[PDB]
């Protein structure tokens, strides 16, 4: 139903600084890396300027079901 | 009188040639032993440059550092993304390098076999002709589809009952054009790690990324591919997180360049419909069984190489086929040998075939509802 | 064992060449050899430094062309000051600067030409603006 | 009297050329092997997995610790002994390649292995000729005469299922294969395939078809294929997958792309309609076998 052509024009006409992030991009093979790079993330976007983060799909990190023994 | 010159010289040419030959031990054993000090060093990236001498890198294994370079290293080749090679104590900056390639890609890029060419397949020649325009020209000469306007489709999905040919298919395109066959047998690829899988995938896509005329074929994607679900075992989240990955790689922001993409499963209904929308599968390309004409072509494809008398009713054959594959008949020209082999006939007689159709028809009575048309 | 009165001079030369040196081949140990005169029992004397020639890319490994040795006095000959070898120097640039294993090894070669030919370490890394080191 | 005097001086004057190649034998080759055993004597070899191979003769490592290492000098192996993913022995400390190990092989693949070698002839097995016919004729020939079928020209058939009541016998044909045929007989239970971590058994499906090629009369026994052999379904919310996923690495693995001579494959269920018909199609198990019960006769052969 166009949902990243939307985003797309969205990254095209505006002038504010914008981070593309892959879902799946967070969970790495050592450990905690993931957190960090959420801080990164925000970080760098409290650093550059009146700007705009898209993360796409991030039904790869909202799971409402857990398992905490994995 | 005067064969001593030649003895002399007969001394000194085996001790020479035999010098050479036992110093030559010595020479390379010596580098060998002068080669023995050498020191293993850290592979890393760099993430950025914080001053003319002060440089941030990343550990692979684990932490991040804060490092120097050498003297003679250009340092306006350090970019975000180059890897580099990092002293194991002074922990400095040795060397640029390009990127590795993760053997699990090379198992799959040259491991590839070759095969027969299309005609060896037979029966379907329309679907052969479709996957070759949309799969050879768009490679070869785009600008015709360019003076038409549109983009060439991405990827190609083959869908059919089993064994009607389709691996087999892939093979001959393998065969075909001989540019990079990245073909992924798509279940060895989940390891028992987090993030594995998808750093197999951006290596893949990489990959294909730097090769430029790349295509990908993902035989049995029903292994990664899932449908959805309401998060019953926690190991299908990993495979969720991995179709993800390839649902956002094959779209995403910076989109590709002629990366043909090849699919192939059994029963589509098991997939995921995000997977099924046009544009990251652009065409549904089904392969039937065979017609009356196809059967007569497969059965004289495979009865080429097979010592027989002409007596040979394929018109029988054929028509006493019925809802076969082309391994059915394969395994029909099998059977046939094997009752030559029965009483030994070194030849094949006509009343081999028939024997052999009956016990392959005979052995059918156990696979039904063979159709799964996806949506 | 036994021992004397423990001094070393210098050359303000020496310190500079020894940076310098050590610092454009800053992440591989690099060898060079020093110059100078003994005195006495107790204080020697540097007062030239002469780098040495690099070779194959590994960490500590070190030698002593004797055409360079040759050559180079040959030079300081025909220079004005032609002197006697007091030892020779190279850096640990990542620590706290102790002689390597290798650094005792061409030590105990080297100690049967000369008594008191003193290994010097210099680091141009541990030095900031207040340690030489 | 002047020329032989001069080349039997001249052969000492070559000795001591001779002398000179002795020295840089023996007295280098002191110290090479004086190195070489300073170094091979640690005996500790981190083994490793090699990831590439650079030329500007440069190799690439990780280790078992996961710790990925440069060296621009290789060591004591070949650059054609080399392969992206190999096994090599590596010093701990100087970080560079000594050995060259065979292969990749888990604990529990050698335990599959048979080595007890049971004893049941064919007298043991009454009533059930014919398949037992079927079956050598299906199998055991392959195994041995090999050129009657390329003078013949077609094709070795590809794997035999057997199937029927539970009571027939179908582990007796198999014990009974063991006992005659002296090719790599391998065993393999339903359920060993099935593991716990994601990814494994794919991994276990893999490395039990590498130790039957690396010793190639290989005849693989599966028994009951339907603990893995399930019909797979579309549903939501619940599903069993990852079985799935060893039983496609099986199927691809057998047969589909990059197809073998050198595996012989024996499965047998009690019941048929549990499987996918993926798993028998034509050509992944060729010759379907049933297993009547025992008629009249046969009982009392059996008794
Ligand atoms: N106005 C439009 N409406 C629909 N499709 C469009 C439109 N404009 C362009 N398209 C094309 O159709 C695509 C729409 O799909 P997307 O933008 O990729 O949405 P989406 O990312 O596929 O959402 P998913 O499938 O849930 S990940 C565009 O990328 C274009 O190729
Ligand atoms: N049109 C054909 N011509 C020749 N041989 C064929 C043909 N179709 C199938 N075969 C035979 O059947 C097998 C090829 O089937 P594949 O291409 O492997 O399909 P597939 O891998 O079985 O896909 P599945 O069954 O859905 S896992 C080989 O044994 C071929 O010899
Ligand atoms: N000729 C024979 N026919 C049938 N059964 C026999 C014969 N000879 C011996 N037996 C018995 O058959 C038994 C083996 O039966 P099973 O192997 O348990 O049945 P099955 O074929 O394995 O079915 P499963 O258990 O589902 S694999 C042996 O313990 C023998 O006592
Ligand atoms: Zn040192």
């Amino acid at each position: 139903c166009g949902k990243t052509m939307l985003a797309k024009a969205v990254a095209h006409h505006t002038t504010a600084a914008f981070i593309r992030v892959v879902g799946s991009e967070f969970v790495q093979k050592y450990l905690g890396e993931g957190p960090r790079m959420v801080r990164d993330v925000f970080r760098l976007a409290k650093e550059n300027a009146p700007a705009i983060i898209f993360i796409d799909e991030i039904d790869a990190i909202a799971t409402k079901r857990f398992d905490a023994q994995t | 009188k005067l064969l001593e010159h030649k003895e002399i010289d007969g001394r000194l040419k085996e001790l020479r040639e035999q010098l050479k030959e036992l110093t030559k031990q010595y020479e390379k054993s010596e580098n060998d032993l002068k080669a023995l000090q050498s020191v293993g060093q850290i592979v890393g990236e760099v993430l950025k440059q914080l001053t003319e001498e002060k440089f941030i890198v990343k550990a692979t294994n684990g932490p991040r550092y804060v490092v120097g370079c050498r003297r003679q290293l250009d340092k306006s080749k350090l970019k975000p993304g180059t890897r580099v090679a990092l002293d194991m104590t002074t922990l400095t900056i040795m060397r640029y390098l390009p990127r590795e390639v993760d053997p699990l890609v090379y198992n799959m890029s040259h491991e590839d076999p070759g095969n027969v060419s299309y005609s060896e397949i037979g029966g379907l020649s329309e679907q052969i002709r479709e996957l070759r325009e949309v799969i050879e020209l768009p490679l070869t000469n785009p600008e015709l589809f360019q003076r038409v306007g549109i983009i060439p489709p991405k990827g190609c999905l083959l869908y059919g009952p089993p064994g009607t040919g389709k691996t087999l298919l892939a093979r001959a395109v393998a065969s075909q054009l001989d540019c990079n066959f990245l073909k992924v047998v798509s279940s060895s690829i989940v390891d028992k790690y987090i993030g594995e899988s998808a750093r197999l995938i951006r290596e893949m896509f990489n990959y294909a990324r730097d090769h430029q005329p790349c295509i990908i074929f993902m035989d049995e994607i029903d292994a990664i591919g899932g449908r959805r679900f309401s998060e019953g075992t926690s190991a299908d989240r990993e495979i969720q997180r991995t179709l993800m990955e390839l649902l956002n790689q094959m779209d995403g922001f910076d989109t590709l360049h002629r990366v043909k993409m090849i699919m192939a499963t059994n029963r589509p209904d098991t997939l995921d419909p995000a997977l099924l929308r046009p544009g990251r599968l652009d065409r549904k390309i089904h392969i039937d069984l065979p017609n009356e004409q196809a059967r007569l072509d497969i059965l004289k494809i495979h009865a080429g190489p097979i010592t027989k008398h002409g007596e040979i009713d394929y018109e029988a054959i054929v028509k006493l086929s019925d809802g076969f594959n082309g391994a059915d008949l394969r395994n029909v020209c099998t059977e046939a040998g094997m009752f030559a082999i029965r009483a030994d006939h070194d030849f094949v007689v006509q009343e081999d075939f028939m024997k052999a159709v009956r016990k392959v028809a005979d052995s059918k009575k156990l696979e039904s509802k063979l159709d799964y048309k996806p949506v | 064992a036994v021992d004397t009165a423990e001094q070393v001079y210098i050359s303000s030369l020496a310190l500079l060449k020894m940076l310098k040196h050590g610092r454009a081949g800053v992440p591989m140990e690099v060898m060079g050899l020093m110059l100078g005169e003994f005195v006495d029992d107790y204080t020697v004397r540097v007062i030239d430094v002469f780098a040495m020639p690099q070779s194959g890319t590994g960490v500590s490994v070190e030698a002593v062309d004797p055409v360079f040795q040759a050559k180079m006095l040959d030079m300081l000959k025909q220079t004005g000051r032609p002197e006697m070898v007091v030892g020779w120097y190279h850096s640990h640039p990542g620590f706290g600067c102790w002689l390597s294993g290798v650094d005792i090894n061409t030590q105990q070669s080297f100690e049967a030409l000369s008594e008191r030919a003193v290994a010097v370490v210099v680091d141009p890394i541990q030095s900031v603006k207040g340690k030489v080191v | 009297r002047t020329r032989l005097l001069d080349s039997e001086i001249k052969i000492m004057k070559s000795e001591v050329l001779r002398v000179t190649h002795e020295l840089q034998a023996m007295k280098d080759k002191i110290k090479e092997n004086s190195e070489k055993i300073k170094v091979n004597k640690t005996l500790p070899y981190l083994v490793s997995n090699v990831i590439e191979l650079l030329d500007v003769k440069c190799a690439v490592i990780k280790t078992s610790t996961r710790q990925t290492y440069f060296l621009p000098v290789i060591g004591l192996v070949d650059a054609e002994k080399l392969k992206p993913g190999d096994l090599v022995g590596v010093n701990k400390d100087s970080y560079l390649i000594l050995e060259t190990l065979p292969t990749e092989y888990d604990s529990r693949v050698k335990a599959m292995e048979v080595d007890e070698r049971p004893t049941e002839q064919y007298s043991d097995i009454g009533g059930l000729d014919k398949q037992i016919q079927e079956l050598v004729e299906a199998i055991v020939l392959p195994m041995n005469h090999k050129e009657k079928f390329e003078n013949l020209g077609i094709q070795p058939p590809k794997g035999v299922l057997m199937y029927g009541p539970p009571g027939t016998g179908k582990t007796l044909l198999a014990r009974a294969c063991a006992a005659q045929t002296k090719a790599t007989f391998l065993k393999l239970a339903g359920p060993q395939l099935v593991q716990m971590f994601i990814g494994d058994g794919a991994k276990l499906v893999r490395d039990a078809f590498a130790l039957a090629k690396e010793k190639a009369p290989s005849i693989i026994f599966i028994d009951e294929l339907d603990a893995i052999g399930t019909k797979r379904f579309d549903s939501e919310k619940a599903g069993d997958r990852e079985v799935q996923r060893t039983m496609l690495e099986l199927l691809n693995q057998l047969d589909g792309f990059q197809p073998n001579t050198q595996v012989k494959v024996i499965a047998a269920t009690n019941r048929v309609d549990i499987l996918d018909p993926a798993l028998l199609r034509s050509g992944r198990l060729d010759r379907k076998i049933e297993f009547p019960m025992p008629n009249e006769e046969a009982r009392a052969r059996i008794m």
